[PDB]
């Protein structure tokens, strides 16, 4: 019945009422991205491979020199979707366009943290198992990425900072979910030393900086 | 022996620190012509923390002016206690900002800052060991804003190891003078994380309030609310000036309030704030301060800290107190309301004591209590911001000054960058793994 | 109490394939979680403890508080990962004139320093899946003048991945081990 | 030729000090200048202040202290108070910044910009000295200096003068009550340095101190003044046995023997039975028996730590004044019949007792009253198990989510001096269950 | 049951002393038999 | 009256090389070692332990 620092509450019998609530850890209401917008006008060539094995992308062009200018800032920028066919050639599409290829991928990712942290801010627990595992294969699959990234935590891990320790606690109970990679903690953890194993020198104080929790690792 | 340096910016900075200086001079006891005609020796034992000696027995202030109008700055002497400034130390440019940051960042700032600079050297080389600087601003126009960004951030590179102090006036919500209010307001924050580290953040519209519902002026006007601005700019470093039984400096609260490099927007108050007619009929006891300083109509910035969780408390005092009562006041209040202060921090407060009061006064306190309700101020300059931005109002006065129209878009993700901390500070749980 | 056990050349209190391997064990976890799955190079699951404080989360081998394990063999084997992260194993020991003695071997350590109950020394992990044999009976005879008898108690702190803790009558050499014990 | 330096560290050593130091000079003849009065004699001579007080050939006393600081406004009170011309001036020295209640700023960052100055007066101090029994250091627990510069204070004190009897007086910051929010990360810094380097240490809550000005002298709202007024009583009643010669005596070495079962255990806990003011004072008769059951009783413990839920591993009582060595034993006895008072099986004796002669003086304008006889308890009891547990969790608490660290981890040193540091509480805490635990 | 004031403080007074905080006198010595 | 003593705790702990022949001429203790190169640091004051005994089997193999 009480509300806070007035004459009341300061009675010998009261009960309290608190904060209202904070805009962490619950999932955000969504938008429409612009992947919708250009797939119906239709200017990607893109096709769906319908294999026993399962589902492909179908190409009908070159995916080397493909104008990533124009498309690696269009499928992040569609990475934010759950309806069933728009998160697959978001997903499996960016895939395929970063391990072919190379040489071009330096000066693209200066325009893509708008979409990244976007697909990122929604708080839902399936897009941050998948935005969360391309982050990994972002910083492999190409050449002196990690140097360009260093001046670039300051803007993505805010997001990895509140959710780094998301784990199980089961005492000698066997878990089965370990075949796919539901579990988000773990996925942050390696991401983050992912982070710091290349990038070179000078970028182990940069995560220590936001997340705070962290241990820089690999000496 | 520890010095600082009094710098402050635009015509809303001359504004406070010429009334600031006056509760200086009146609190050390020296006239209008600069001489001590004043009755003790605590007010010449550490004067040297702000003013500095003449030959021929005058003190003057390591006060430096900046602004970027030549009429404004030359209306300041012409006040009282405004020729005891020595005339070097004003700086002024000739054509102004025009109410815009650009302005007073890229064209017409950038070159009034090298004979700032100068003048800023020659008063801190001057020193014993300097603790710091200040700075004194608004946040909504451009002269003060534009070139308060452009000082600290070309300041910091060269004094870092240097305490830095800032008033910042946020902008009101629903009191609004400027039209072009949110675009200086959310290009300003990004420098004030990165470059001072140490920050009050006080309202104009929380000042009105204060001098309309408890202080019960029928008229207030701007002298007023810099007179209640410049009392909590005073007793927040009184420790530095005066002895105390326990006392705690500047460098004192500034490690002890902030958890996190980042956290440092701070909500002044003042604690013995009464209406004329009602002065005499109401006692001045310990209780009586905490239950006004506490208080969330009597509070200096339009948070109110019933929406969120408290960070760190801090509390200066000063009169002649005893501990215990000091010390329990703030136990009582802690453990009787506790679902507010925040879980991992087992004692959230923060106390110093002074021994010699305001003129006039038998006892007094001062507030600064780190709070998570300053995410709604950066919730709602994202929305005005935003809004107005969306369909590009007002830009070409920024854009055809020599600017990308993506540092606008950057400067909105460096904004919820702090929302989203301050909103994970504030819902963390003793016990991980409790609330996901 | 492992008392009326044989106490043969080998012996173990803890094993990863298991229906239940924290049996004896008390779990005790504070900010902080345990699982059973993690698997480098072996195919084989594998408990964890982690969390961020290297204090509150552990297991303690006697679940009764009071309950002791008298355990007689010179040696001391766990098979632990490394991480890069923190760790401290404590076993406390029972010397021969029947004083309750320890000895601590954390990652991060400058000096042992020698005390009556409590000497702490440093401990340095190989990168791969290190195992680690201890010595007992001659860090009790170098700290102190006195000789073995029995060691009482085992309690794993933070940040490790645990299979096949275990005791020695002597040293092997890795040829010389049984099948099921080795390291691959 | 008993004779002790004294260090008064920190701006919360400075307020001890001169409480303690006023209490001195009325002890002796000494004046505010450091003559006695050539009338007026106050005593039998017989060079009973030379403990304390050194001597010049024209007749002057100056006390053998050394008052260290970082922060230069608190010595200038006593620059300038009563006691101006008592010291030297290069007794007094002060630095340029604080700490700023950072440890790790006082260890590393600003400390060693006076640590030469200090081992040059401290030597001066001590090379005039014959027969030094030790020093005593006053801080407290909760700021930079006092967490700080002590540490390397002592461990400098260490190698520099071997095996002295280097005692240490403190304040443990309370359960409740703090002044500070970085305050449970010092003093688990710091027990980490006072282990090895301290030969016997003295903690004491504010907190209780106020609860017992509250209620036994009633005074509602103390002040820092009459919580260092008795404090000063227990280190008068400590080297009382060093300047006035009694029936028994009892030296500095003779508690360290005495008192401390293991290097690990030396944390006595304090109280002193007559807190009686002057308007119920001169009423009823005190005996030497109901002071010694005072001393015992839980609510007048100087810690918030009372033996009801361990049991006393030994005890030493200092009684001063009118008191008669059959009449100490005739109480000591009546406490052994009790069995909630619980002493351990490894001390059949149980006590130890000294009796001195001459009763405690009296401060003007002080709180108390003049009393013949009064006793002193130094005890070491198992409850202390406690003012750790509560330390740990209050840390741990905060460090677990890392807050406040940046500002030590950047100011000279590393993550891990944190983690080696909860570990000797959580070995601390394990060997006061140890020696509790009965043998079978 | 009590033989003296050494005792009478010291019987089930129900008063922690790391727990209870800024206590009167009387609130210090309250025997079960009060309560119940 | 007596109390239990080192070579009981010893014993069942099992680390002598002793065994009994229960012969027909009587009792004697089986040497799985050479006497000679007995570490009698480590065993000669455990015996002698073994003397304050008086139950059957403990008492037989400090004796003999
Ligand atoms: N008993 C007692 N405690 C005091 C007194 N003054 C301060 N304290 C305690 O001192 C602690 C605060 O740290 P300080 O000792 O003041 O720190 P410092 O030694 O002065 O050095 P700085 O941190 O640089 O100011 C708190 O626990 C206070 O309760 C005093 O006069 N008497
Ligand atoms: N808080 C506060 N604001 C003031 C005062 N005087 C003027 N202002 C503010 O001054 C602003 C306009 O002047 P300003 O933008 O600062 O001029 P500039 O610094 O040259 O850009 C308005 O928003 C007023 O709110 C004062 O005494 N206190
Ligand atoms: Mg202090």
């Amino acid at each position: 019945v009480s509300e806070g620092f007035t004459v009341k509450a300061m009675m010998k019998n009261s009960v309290v009422r608190g904060p209202p609530s904070a805009g962490a850890f619950k999932e955000r209401p969504t938008k429409p991205t612009a992947f919708r917008k250009f797939y119906e006008r239709g200017d990607f060539p893109i096709a769906l491979e319908h294999d026993s094995k399962g589902n492909k992308i179908a190409w009908k062009v070159e995916i080397e020199k493909l104008d990533y200018h124009h498309y690696l800032p269009l499928f992040f920028d569609g990475l934010c979707e759950m309806t069933f066919p728009y998160e697959f050639f978001a997903r499996q599409g960016i895939h395929d366009m970063l391990e072919h290829g190379g040489n071009k991928i330096l000066p693209v990712i200066p325009q893509l943290i708008i979409p990244i942290k976007n697909a990122l801010n929604l708080r839902n627990r399936q897009v941050i198992c998948v935005t969360l595992k391309v982050l990994q294969h972002l910083v492999v699959s190409a050449e002196m990425v990690g140097e360009a990234l260093v001046p670039y935590y300051r803007q993505i891990l805010p997001i990895l900072n509140i959710f780094k320790n998301k784990n199980v606690n089961s005492g000698d109970g066997i878990d089965y979910s370990q075949q796919k990679r539901e579990n988000i903690g773990d996925l942050i953890q390696e991401t983050l030393e992912a982070f710091e194993r290349y990038g070179g020198e000078d970028a182990f104080i940069n995560i220590k900086y936001m997340v705070p929790t962290y241990e820089s690792c690999l000496l | 022996m520890r010095e600082i340096v009094h710098l402050q910016a635009g015509q809303c900075g001359n504004q406070i620190g010429a009334k600031f200086w006056e509760v200086i001079s009146d609190e050390h006891g020296i006239d209008p012509t600069g001489t001590y005609h004043g009755d003790s020796d605590l007010q010449l034992e550490r004067i040297n923390v702000y003013y500095n000696e003449a030959t021929g027995g005058k003190y003057v202030p390591r006060a430096v002016l900046v602004d970027l109008e030549p009429g404004t700055m030359d209306s300041v002497r012409s006040g009282p206690f405004g020729q005891i400034f020595r005339p070097d130390n004003f700086v002024f440019g000739q054509s102004g900002a025009g109410n815009n940051w650009a302005k007073g960042h890229y064209t017409e700032g950038a070159e009034l800052v090298d004979s700032v600079l100068d003048v800023v050297r020659k008063e801190a080389e001057s020193c014993d060991c300097l603790q710091g600087f200040q700075l004194t601003h608004s946040l909504g126009g451009g002269t003060g804003s534009g070139m308060g960004t452009l000082l600290i951030s070309k300041i910091r590179e060269e004094y870092p190891d240097r305490i830095m102090n800032t008033f910042s006036v946020v902008p009101s919500p629903k009191v609004s003078d400027t039209v072009v209010e949110p675009y200086n307001a959310t290009l300003s924050v990004h420098q004030l994380v990165e470059n001072t580290d140490e920050t009050y953040c006080i309202d104009n519209e929380a000042l009105y309030d204060i001098c309309f519902r408890t202080l019960k002026l029928t008229t207030p006007t701007y002298g007023d609310l810099n007179h209640l601005v410049s009392a909590t700019m005073s007793g927040v470093t009184t420790c530095l000036r005066f002895p105390g039984q326990l006392n705690a400096d500047l460098r004192k609260l500034a490690v002890n309030m902030v958890p996190f490099p980042r956290l440092h927007f701070f909500m002044p108050g003042f604690a013995p704030l009464t209406s004329r007619g009602s002065q005499q009929y109401r006692a001045l006891t310990v209780p009586e301060l905490t239950q006004q300083m506490f208080d969330a109509k009597n509070m200096m910035a339009a948070c109110d800290p019933r929406h969120g969780r408290y960070l760190t408390v801090a509390a200066v005092f000063r009169g002649r107190m005893s501990m215990k009562e000091v010390d329990e006041q703030m136990l009582n209040v802690q453990n009787k309301n506790s679902s507010y202060f925040v879980e991992w921090i087992p004692n959230n407060v923060k106390t110093a004591v002074c021994d010699i009061p305001p003129r006039g006064l038998k006892m007094s306190a001062t507030f600064i209590g780190n709070s998570t309700a300053i995410q709604e101020l950066f919730k709602r300059i994202s929305e005005q911001f935003t809004a107005m931005f969306r369909r590009k109002a007002f830009l070409h006065w920024y854009t055809g000054e020599g600017m990308d129209e993506m540092e606008f878009t950057e400067a909105e993700s460096n904004m919820n960058d702090l929302v989203s901390e301050y909103q994970q500070y504030q819902d963390a749980t003793a016990e991980e793994e409790g609330e996901f | 109490m492992f008392k009326n056990t044989f106490q043969s050349g080998f012996l173990s209190i803890l094993y990863s394939i298991g229906s239940k391997p924290l049996q004896i064990w008390d779990k005790k976890v504070r900010n902080g979680h345990i699982k059973r799955i993690t698997d480098n190079d072996i195919q084989s699951l594998v408990l964890e403890i982690e969390g961020t404080n290297v204090s509150t989360t552990y297991i303690t081998c006697p679940a009764d508080p009071k309950k002791t394990l008298g355990i007689k063999l010179p040696f001391l084997v766990m098979i632990i990962k490394n991480l890069k992260k923190y760790f401290t194993f404590e076993v406390q020991v029972l010397d021969d004139k029947n004083v309750r003695r320890r000895f601590r071997a954390s990652n991060y350590q400058s000096t042992t320093r020698v005390k009556p109950f409590i000497c702490t020394m440093p401990m340095r992990l190989d990168d791969g899946w290190n195992q680690i044999q201890f010595n007992l009976s001659d860090f009790t005879r170098r700290a102190y003048g006195t000789n073995y008898i029995e060691t009482l108690r085992v309690q794993i702190h933070a940040n490790c991945r645990i299979r096949r803790v275990y005791f020695s009558d002597r040293l092997y050499s890795e040829d010389e081990l049984p099948a099921e014990f080795k390291l691959y | 030729m008993r004779e002790c330096i004294s260090v008064h560290v920190g701006q919360a050593g400075v307020q001890i000090g001169n409480a303690c130091w006023e209490l001195y000079c009325l002890e002796h003849g000494i004046q505010p200048d450091g003559q006695m009065p050539s009338d007026k004699t106050i005593g039998g001579g017989d060079d009973s202040f030379n403990t304390f007080f050194s001597e010049t050939g024209a007749g002057k006393h100056v006390p053998r202290a050394v008052f260290v600081d970082l922060e230069p406004t608190v010595i200038d009170e006593v620059r300038t108070g009563t006691y101006r011309q008592l010291f030297h001036p290069e007794q007094l020295i002060t630095g340029k910044e604080d700490a700023a209640n950072n440890y790790a700023r006082g260890h590393y960052t600003i400390g060693k910009e006076l640590i030469d100055l200090v081992l040059d007066r401290i030597r001066k101090l001590a090379d005039q000295c014959t027969g030094l029994q030790g020093f005593l250091i006053f801080h407290s627990f909760g700021g930079g200096t006092g967490s700080g510069f002590t540490s390397l204070l002592m461990e400098r004190l260490s190698v520099d003068y071997g095996k002295k009897s280097k005692l240490e007086f403190s304040i443990y910051p309370a359960p409740q009550v703090s002044t500070a929010v970085v305050e449970p990360y010092n003093s688990i810094l710091t027990t980490h340095t006072t282990l090895e380097h301290s030969d016997c240490a003295f903690m004491v809550d504010n907190e209780a101190i106020y609860d017992i000005c509250r209620r036994n002298l009633d005074i509602e709202r103390p002040t820092y003044t009459n919580l260092n007024r008795l404090i000063g009583q227990i280190v008068s009643s400590i080297t009382a046995s060093l300047r006035f010669d009694g029936a028994l005596n009892v030296d500095l070495t003779e508690f360290q023997t005495n008192l401390v079962p293991y290097p690990r255990i030396h944390f006595p806990l304090a109280t002193y039975a007559p807190v009686i003011s002057a308007e119920k004072a001169y009423h009823e008769q005190l005996s030497v028996a109901e002071i010694t059951n005072a001393c015992f009783e839980p609510a007048n413990q100087m810690v918030k730590c009372d033996p009801r839920h361990g049991k006393y591993m030994a005890c030493c009582l200092l009684y001063r004044g009118d008191v008669v060595p059959k009449d100490v034993n005739a109480a000591i006895a009546t406490i052994k019949t009790k069995r909630t008072i619980q002493f351990v099986d490894w001390c059949p004796t149980g006590f130890k007792v000294g009796i001195n002669y001459q009763p405690p003086t009296v401060v003007p304008g002080g709180d108390l009253a003049k009393v013949q006889r009064a006793v002193c308890m130094l005890s070491n009891t198992t409850a202390i198990a406690e003012a750790w547990a509560r330390l740990d969790h209050k840390f741990d608490l905060m460090y677990a989510k890392r807050a406040f660290v940046h500002w030590y981890v950047g100011e000279g040193m590393e993550e891990g001096e944190f983690s080696e540091a909860r570990e000797d509480m959580a070995a601390l805490e394990k060997d006061y269950e140890e020696v509790g635990m009965d043998s079978v | 049951e009590i033989p003296k004031d050494d005792l009478d403080f010291r019987l089930a007074a129900l008063y922690n002393h790391h727990t209870g905080t800024f206590k009167n006198k009387s609130e210090i010595l309250t025997h079960q038999e009060t309560i119940q």
